[PDB]
């Protein structure tokens, strides 16, 4: 329910469930996705961390419209991304798919 | 970590438990870490009273404020990691951090 | 960085507050007193200190800015901007074919920083834009 | 004439001592960013700033941070104060932002990054796209403390001047902090 920081000058949201945000190959085929931000990750289990928070972060900066907001999806391996979600399960309009981006079907 | 040796935690609160002190004088006690080192270790710790068990990282302000460290008797550092470090210098890892961030830390009373 | 750092401290945070999108010293004693971000209710005060210039990127295809940007130069169209919108230009994100002869199909666009007032303008040209924000969009 | 070189570590007060690390402007520490492990190097640069505070904690400290678990290590050391110019530049963060903000923007986060550059000023005979870049490129961002005849009016105005007469452009200012592209209501005043 916090949309603005202590400064007022960015957007969030409430915490959401993992599998609340997570869309798969079918929910992806019907979710419709235009206008939106693509995060291709590559890594496995041996894998180090990125930090990902600030890839987000200027996205939600409030002197822009909430209109002019962008829906952010990211594309890895689930090994990884089961990894890390200790750290992005609080941010909203995050999408998470398994699989590899170098694959054609899951890119479409 | 998983990879990480024992200790032997036992003779760290056996001469608190002496009797020729007051019972009233004991203390209690509170081990913070990473809850797979706790988990492993558990083993020979499940059979004394007044042992509390918190994951996470003893480098995080808000566990600390949680056990409330500035109304405490005491506090010890212990790194299980001063064996896997090769580099001398670098085994007090954990035990230097977190000395400077306690010591840096802010208190409101 | 290191230089820019060293000949000018407010360099970093400049630079944190231009990308990261205003990174005050408040959150970062938040973050580093809770080590994350948590929830909090709303507060009526987080509405009025807001009102800052977006970084973004505008056309000069069409527009206002069509008329100016046919053969015109880069100095006029700066100016007039800058009289009008609050604008302010600090480069011109160019099609690498444009400045050519030849109408090709390519797309990508290089950036030329701080051109001068004489500089030509090609109509396909797009620009770097500073602008103001309003608070009853959403 | 610029440039001396000593042997010594970091960790060794001694030679600490020996470069009058007490008398200097401040200092850089540098990291290797291609390292296999990150977390190693992370590490060591956080005892070698350790180390630099233990000799003298009112130092100015300009290192690299290669993720932001380990940058949130280094606020917990007393000594390191942000006040004073304690600078993490987080190699990680900071390339994120830019990524976002070229998301935002495309081509933005190679005009913040020529910025940054010490750059010189280059031309090239034939009419190519390499000309216009480098004729663009060899524009850096600098500061200075404004004139007192520019008081009195809105930083537009100052902006119009500056590109009109002297030729040059204004993106920010102080007002009596850092405002960047302030709009007409503000207005300059002296020590800008
Ligand atoms: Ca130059
Ligand atoms: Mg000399």
């Amino acid at each position: 329910v916090k949309k603005y920081d202590s400064t007022g000058m960015f957007h969030w949201c409430a915490p959401k469930e993992i599998e609340k945000v997570i869309l798969t190959r079918s929910e992806a085929a019907m979710t419709v996705l235009s206008g939106h931000v693509v995060v291709c990750i590559f890594g496995d289990v041996s894998s180090a961390l990125i930090g990902l928070r600030n890839l987000v972060m200027p996205l939600r900066a409030s002197n822009f419209h909430y209109h002019e907001l962008k829906h952010i999806v990211f594309v890895g391996s689930i090994e990884y991304l089961k990894r890390e979600w200790e750290t992005l399960h609080n941010f909203p309009k995050v999408s998470i798919l398994p699989g590899t981006p170098l694959s054609r079907a899951d890119l479409r | 970590d998983v990879s990480s040796a024992l200790i032997g935690l036992r003779n760290l609160v056996m001469p608190l438990r002496a009797s020729n002190f007051h019972y009233h004088e004991l203390k209690h006690i509170v081990f913070v870490g990473s809850i797979e080192y706790l988990k492993r270790e558990w083993e020979t710790l499940h059979n004394f009273p007044k042992v509390s068990i918190l994951p996470g990282t003893p480098l995080s302000r808000a566990d600390l404020r949680a056990v409330n460290i500035n109304l405490c008797d005491m506090c010890v550092i212990l790194s299980a990691n001063q064996n896997n470090i090769d580099d001398t210098s670098l085994q007090d890892k954990e035990c230097i951090l977190a000395s400077l961030n306690i010591k840096s830390m802010q208190f409101d009373d | 960085l290191m230089s820019a750092t060293y000949f000018n401290d407010n360099i970093l945070t400049l630079i944190r507050t231009l990308v990261t999108g205003g990174a005050t010293p408040e959150l970062e004693a938040l973050i580093a007193e809770e080590n994350a971000l948590r929830g909090g209710y709303s507060t009526p005060q987080t509405l009025a200190n807001r009102d800052r210039c977006r970084v973004a990127q505008l056309a000069l295809l069409d527009g206002p800015f069509a008329d100016l940007g046919d053969g015109g130069c880069y100095g006029d169209l700066f100016c007039k901007a800058l009289k009008t919108y609050n604008m302010l230009c600090f480069g011109i994100y160019r099609l690498r074919d444009a400045h050519l002869s030849t109408p090709s199909q390519c797309t990508k666009r290089y950036v030329i920083t701080n051109p001068p007032y004489e500089f030509e303008l090609v109509p396909t040209d797009l620009i770097f834009c500073l602008m103001q924000f309003d608070h009853n969009a959403g | 004439t610029q440039v001396e070189f000593y042997q010594g570590s970091v960790l060794n007060p001694h030679d600490l001592a020996r470069v009058k690390i007490e008398s200097a402007d401040a200092c850089l520490i540098l990291a290797n960013k291609y390292c296999a492990d990150p977390d190693a190097e992370d590490a060591s640069n956080i005892m070698r700033v350790i180390s630099i505070k233990n000799y003298h904690p009112k130092i100015r400290i300009i290192t690299q941070m290669l993720q932001y678990h380990n940058k949130a290590h280094l606020l917990n050391i007393p000594s390191w104060n942000w006040k004073e110019g304690d600078d993490a530049i987080c190699l990680a963060e900071l390339k994120l932002g830019f990524i976002a903000q070229s998301c935002l923007a495309q081509g933005l986060s190679t005009m913040l990054a020529n910025l940054f550059s010490m750059r010189s000023f280059i031309k090239i005979e034939e009419d190519t796209w390499q000309k216009y870049y480098l004729e663009g490129v060899s524009n850096e961002m600098y500061t200075e403390y404004l004139s007192s005849a520019f008081v009195g009016l809105s930083f537009p105005t100052v902006c119009e001047l500056c590109f009109v007469k002297l030729k040059l452009l204004m993106i920010a200012i102080e007002y009596k902090r850092i405002l960047i592209n302030p709009g007409n209501h503000l207005k300059i005043q002296e020590g800008t």
